């Protein structure tokens, strides 16, 4: 019953950071692994330290090194905490190939190790960022691996989807692109959330106009505890990774479900205001609390999948239910009758000490496949053309050996992505 | 992971003692040469430019060449002086006088073996190298001429190094050397295809910076220099330095590069006000961003708005939200949508450090590349031409033995940056 | 059984402000909402804090500050308090569209969101004023999706009718114009008061000679607490907002009942004096307790109905009834019979600590709809005539994009509803 | 919600000199920058008027014009000088000499870009402008036609703000400029079609209040420009603070502009009398609208009892009831109805803020919109006549390329604004 987290890149890293910490949150982990009471994350010591099963991957020092300076660095075993020197510079290019595969190998054997670890291995999942040089490009090329030794554990991805209007990097296109290309065709499914999107959260729902990326992978680390921690912890409805999977990838390619997270509440927009399951799920339905900048009511939706924290009765989720099937504009796709995973689990919900939002006693979390991602990827098919047309920044790639006619075939399978998207889309 | 620095010329080592000094003061290190701050940080990563030698001292890694001990000298003589080894002093004795013949094809030429063996030994020294960076001036003897003729010596040798420069590009209002657009063409001719990377340093509008923004009335090239190493600076310590965003030097290259041959940069800088104003200012990231995008903070005489811009790196230092950021940066790209190219989407990049110059809350670097460039290189080639007609001072250079269908090739060259700006204007 | 109440603009906001209080002073009400103790109005949250379903909109955030700032800072929900950043301008023209129609969006997002918190709306109230720019331009423009949204909904408006003769709008005849020709064919019932008439009740039945808003709004808010505590509380006859509307309008053209109130009186004037039911509906029918400059005597009477409070027992009332139909000079329109609505609540009148009314026993609260309101029409007929004969301050709409016919049009508009007042007036 | 003033002629400039100070005063900010009032009130809509800078400073959204460094040296030298930053100092170096045509359309015109480029670095500095206000003379050189100008070009950039402004209008007896009618006549002929809205105050009849209700025998310009910054003051506070009607400026705008071209303003004061009458004053509403009415009170020479009023607006400072004060405007109404246009009914609108003026109980700011102000058309453009007939100081103006036919459609539009208050004298 065992799982691996996979930390790559300074985004998987920071996010990893926050999700560990949440992790020892809901235990009452000591930074030094002690804890006085989680197995399936952890591995026990005679100490009764316990260490996450996971693999920090950078090849800056510099992440790595935060985590070995901080108070985490008793958690973490030193193997876990892996880096090289040198960079991939954002660039697929050496991410993938040139320098992240030189590393590789030593990353594989430690996963290994803690395969071998692992008793019953259910799986693992990766965190990165769409569009950077071992964000995306390590990634794959991570999953080239996995896939293989791996074959039958859950391949999950979860990534930071490129913002539409604030990006860094100039060839995360270029970049991205290259990732849909190999990753399509090797993950099980690839998670992703918008930091603009999110921003709009921060300021609109917890009134925050300051929101840094510590703040953000708050957030973040909130709805990945839903599906981590508390499924693994009792309920009524106990969920498990594979039976993710397995209720929410419905075709053989991937999928891309979004995240939506009602609750997200300041302290005080949570006084004067009770809520229960289904105005949570309300909410959850609302483009206001979407984690993407990405229109629900655009598209058609495909799945859906509901977790539940806390005090949450299904008899109140069953009228919820009703009623989002009922009253809501959602417009679904014929393939799909409406089969909502509900995921119900006693385990409440968790909040970080000094963070920005506010206890709640139920707190819901909702995946969701619609085809609206098409535009997202409309988005990424003229940034690259662009680009690509004028043969802007080709240069860095093509001088560690990339392909033209490769970059060409990747948009091509892109649009191909768009074209199923668009077959889903009708109706039959 | 390291770098190594090479300073030529008079400018250039004026404006590597400014460098350096900023350098040791980032990391609390001694004109002495010993250590003695007081962050984690400040040594953490000191390793990108010192050599700790015996007894906690630190040993810049670069090397300081002339072809006259005096400036050497003058050098040596402050503090920080006292930091470089003996051995990082390489340097003849018989000028080059502003002569790129003498620099590069003669007589420099002879320096350069010694110069190139130091350099080996660094590189030996270090790790693992990241890059090197060169300090000098385009139209000048030592700093263009024996400078570049090092450069293509030390990218053979390492292909796959980064190989940057800054240098100083003649002002339009003062030329020293009456042909000192001629070696400035010479050395386009040559480095352009010898470096991965040039950065436009104009004095002119860096005085005009001083007294503008800064309400300066006495600057010196000290002054100036300190401002140039502000971005020198900023730059590299990102790198070193824990951040937020993508702190490689090699992906800001990669960022800043769509073509080959179009590697010329626009430094700016921010904040950049006169104490009178600081009582006035607010400390913003919209601020930051007014004061980058403003072409006179730029310390090129060039006008972005003029050319077309085709990449934006904006590096941030301090704490900042990452939303608000990103914010600005998409509000600049649509406010001056009209001079992006439409070619790239998105084209203004971002890179966060989380750590502060020095006295400041927070800065920001501005680093473009724009089409606007190719005005520089336009008064260049004019200049040149005139000059070339009448053989101006070639009979120094000739005398030398340098030909003028070099000359003529290296002509056609600069007017094929141009055209290719041209070709990427549209 | 819920309700929404809508406060736009300084004078919704602040009689509002008035509401409030007098519901607070109902039931105990601390100002951090905790209450100690009606859910009609108010939501109740898990620690006994019951937030007051309503909207407070201001296109200026001045007054919403002042309440953000006051003591009931802490019962409002910051959702609840909205503002924009800039101003109508005394008009209709960026009132209703060109300013106002950029935040409505949000305002009616906030309803809904409170419709959704409604288990059974009965329906809702706007508080406005008939001259001002969000007094009546964003009102209208709140209508006109209110009326859609929820068209089976009680739609009940409270309006501060313009003074005859003091008015600090200048285009306040354009703009009552304006609404008229908008709200009375969305709207369901407006009621109206003339704060000059309310100076001479202030002046001469409570002898005071200094009445500032604050205290006029606290006489506005007795009024409307009859109508909207009282009738949620228990009584012999419990008469709903439904009920209300369905016992006051008569027409499909909006009637336009007005308010009369007695007792007001000061506690001097309480004393020696004893009022009986039958007395203070005596003082219900004298032109004396009007509280809009419009002669009672001049018009026939369409619509009456009398709301009592406290010590009212039906027996007494049925006399005074019968007193007030033979005895008194009341024309009344052969349309209709005598039926006037009784609404008799045991609920006892409530009085503001620090108030200028005088503890009462009883109350008596009457609407009324008569012909004579046809000469207030009359009023701003001539005054929008000759602004608009002029075109004196015509420029300030039409560079909003207002059209002249469509004013001429609104005031012909007026001039038909003046017409079916006239036919009313015939009796037949 | 913001607010930019823009200052321009020694009047200007020296006005803005009173204005500023006692925005300060209203917030409690001292005259070095900093605030160190005691009112919630006093710092919450500090927006409109200030830029926090870091350190709780408040700089002032304003820009100081002038062409002649002393004049900008004085104001700069005294308290609230040091409050404003220096890059609010734009000028040049010499003078205008009071002349239209180096104003604006010459010399003065050169120095405007700066000031533009200034304005258009403020209007970014503002979340959202409301809109803007400029002091000058209407007969001064960089006042009006430099002023102008700008305004020209500020509306042209921003067709959806408030275009005000306030200015010294020439007074029957004295001018100092002997063509000034003829600035005066040219700064109709732009400003007039160019602006939202203009006030008219005369100096001679501040004069004679100062003398007349407050029995003064010392003032200077300071004093009288007290009393006009009491004015301006009175208008944007009640738009920045609470009160109960409605405290918007552009709706005061919409309120008293009946006609596309005629918005010429009268400005009043209340209370203003005397030290040992206040000893036997009352203080009531009737009291105010007294002195409201009384067009001695006036700050312009004009006489509203002899044209017909088209609008007025009568806004109230401090606690009063409101069925006084719609019952004494009625009041007003009625007993002045041979005044007023029987075209508007109800003629007198309100505005009421609840913060009074500190140290006064209560005030109010009279308004008005009367066809009184075509005396003053009148006035000039027969002056005008005079002047345009035998070209007096034209040689000025034409040697700096001014020509006659401008000036003669000027004098046109003077007539013409005459002719449209005569069409709705009636
Ligand atoms: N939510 C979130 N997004 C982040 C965080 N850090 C970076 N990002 C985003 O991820 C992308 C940045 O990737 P980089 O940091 O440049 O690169 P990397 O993927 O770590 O790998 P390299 O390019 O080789 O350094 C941008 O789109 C950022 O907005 C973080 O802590 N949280
Ligand atoms: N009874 C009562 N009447 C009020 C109050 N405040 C204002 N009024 C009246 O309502 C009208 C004023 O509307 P304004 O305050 O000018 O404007 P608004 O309707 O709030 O909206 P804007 O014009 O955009 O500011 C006048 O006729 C006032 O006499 C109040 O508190 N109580
Ligand atoms: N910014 C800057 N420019 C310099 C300095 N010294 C010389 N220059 C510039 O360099 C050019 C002259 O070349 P120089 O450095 O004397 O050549 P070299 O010494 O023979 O290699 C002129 O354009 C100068 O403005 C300096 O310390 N700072
Ligand atoms: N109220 C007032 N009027 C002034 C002041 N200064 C000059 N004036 C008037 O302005 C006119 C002269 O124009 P001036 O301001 O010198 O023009 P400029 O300086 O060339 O733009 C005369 O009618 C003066 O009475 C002042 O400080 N206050
Ligand atoms: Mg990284
Ligand atoms: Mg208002």
């Amino acid at each position: 019953r065992e799982c691996i987290s996979i930390h790559v890149g300074q985004a998987g890293v920071q996010i990893g950071n926050a999700c560990w910490e949440l992790y020892c949150l809901e235990h009452g982990i000591q930074p030094d692994g002690q804890m006085p009471s989680f197995n399936t994350f952890f591995s026990e010591t005679g100490a009764g330290k316990h260490v996450p099963r996971a693999v920090f991957v950078d090849l800056e020092p510099t992440v790595i090194d935060e985590v070995r300076t901080g108070t985490y660095r008793q958690l973490f075993h030193p193997e876990q905490l892996i880096t090289g020197k040198e960079d991939a510079a954002n660039n697929y290019a050496r991410g993938h190939y040139t320098i992240g595969k030189e590393i590789i190998d030593l990353v594989l054997d430690r996963i290994r190790k803690l395969a071998d670890q692992c008793t019953g291995l259910q799986g693992f999942s990766v965190f990165h960022s769409f569009g950077g040089g071992t964000g995306s490009g390590f990634t794959s090329l991570l999953m080239e691996r996995l896939s293989v030794d791996y074959g039958k554990k859950s391949k999950l991805e979860f990534s930071i989807y490129p913002a539409p209007q604030v990006s860094t990097a100039v060839v995360e296109p270029y970049n991205s692109i290259l990732t849909t290309h190999t990753t399509l065709e090797h993950s099980d499914c690839a998670f992703m959330v918008d930091n603009e999107a999110i921003y709009d959260i921060c300021r609109r729902n917890l009134d925050i106009e300051r929101p840094t990326y510590t703040n953000l992978n708050r957030l973040i680390g909130q709805i990945v505890s839903s599906i981590t921690a508390s499924l693994r912890f009792d309920g009524a409805l106990n969920v498990d990774l594979t039976e993710f999977q397995t209720n929410l990838v419905p075709y053989p390619r991937g999928h891309f479900p979004l995240a939506t997270y009602a609750p997200v509440i300041s302290a005080e927009k949570a006084y004067h205001e009770q809520l229960s399951v289904a105005e949570i799920t309300n909410a959850c339905f609302e483009p206001a609390n979407q984690m993407v900048k990405c229109d629900p009511r655009h598209g058609k939706y495909m799945a859906c999948c509901l977790l539940y924290r806390g005090d949450v009765v299904p008899k109140d989720v069953n009228a919820a239910i009703a009623t989002i099937k009922t009253k809501r504009t959602i417009q679904f796709v014929d393939w799909c009758p409406t089969g909502f995973k509900v995921g119900i689990n006693y385990e409440p919900p968790t909040v970080v000490p000094g963070g920005d939002l506010a206890k709640v006693q139920r707190a819901v979390c909702m995946l969701s496949n619609t085809t609206a991602i098409a535009e997202a990827w409309a988005r990424l098919d003229h940034k690259f053309d662009l680009m690509y047309a004028k043969r802007a920044f080709v240069h860095w790639y093509v001088g560690e050996g990339m392909e033209e006619g490769e970059f060409s075939e990747a948009r091509e399978d892109m649009a191909a992505l768009e074209k199923d998207y668009e077959e889903v889309g009708v109706d039959s | 992971r390291e770098i190594v620095h090479i300073q030529a010329g008079q400018c250039g080592n004026q404006i590597g003692a400014k460098f350096w000094e900023v350098i040791s003061d980032e990391h609390g290190i001694d004109p002495t040469g010993s250590y003695h701050g007081d962050s984690d940080l400040q040594l953490e990563r000191i390793n990108v430019y010192y050599n700790e030698a015996a007894g906690n001292k630190y040993v810049p890694r670069a090397i300081l060449v002339d072809l006259e001990p005096g400036t050497m000298d003058s050098v040596r003589s402050g503090p920080f002086g006292q930091i470089f080894r003996p051995d990082n002093f390489v340097f003849g004795q018989s000028g080059a006088g502003n002569n790129w013949a003498k620099g590069h094809y003669t007589e420099g030429a002879e320096l350069v073996d010694s110069v190139l063996d130091v350099v080996r030994k660094e590189s030996e020294s270090c790790d693992c190298l990241q890059g090197f960076q060169l300090t000098h001036s385009l139209g000048g003897g030592t700093g263009s001429g024996m400078g570049t003729l090092l450069i293509s010596k030390i990218r053979e040798e390492y292909p796959d190094r980064i190989m940057n420069t800054f240098s100083v590009v003649p002002s339009p209002k003062v030329s020293d050397t009456v042909v000192e657009p001629y070696n400035a063409t010479l050395s386009v001719h040559q480095l352009v295809e010898n470096t991965d990377e040039t950065y436009c340093i104009d004095n002119e509008a860096l005085y005009d910076i001083c007294f503008r923004t800064l309400k300066l009335t006495t600057p010196t090239y000290g002054d100036l220099n300190h401002l140039v190493s502000a971005t020198m600076s900023g730059v590299t310590t990102c790198l070193r330095f824990p951040g937020q965003l993508n702190a490689d030097l090699r992906k800001l290259a990669v960022n800043m590069v769509p073509f080959p041959r179009l590697h010329f940069f626009m430094p700016g800088f921010a904040p950049l006000t006169s104490r009178g104003s600081q009582q006035y200012r607010a400390l913003t990231v919209p601020e930051l961003t007014q004061q980058m995008f403003d072409a006179k903070n730029m310390m090129a005489a060039c006008d972005p708005r003029h050319g077309r811009y085709l990449t934006v790196a904006a590096v941030f230092r301090g704490r900042m939200s990452m939303k608000e950021v990103d914010e600005q940066m998409l509000n600049v790209q649509n406010k001056n949508s009209s001079y992006f190219v439409e070619w790239i989407p998105n084209n203004v990049k971002t890179a966060v450090c989380d750590i502060p110059p020095r006295g400041l809350k927070m800065s920001a670097t501005f680093i473009g590349n724009s089409t606007a460039i190719q005005e520089l290189f336009k008064r260049i080639s004019e200049q040149f031409t005139a000059m070339f007609r009448r053989k101006a001072f070639l009979h120094w250079y000739t005398g030398e033995g340098m030909d003028e269908m070099e000359f003529t090739e290296a002509e056609s060259n600069m007017n094929d940056l141009v055209s290719e700006y041209q070709q990427y204007q549209d």
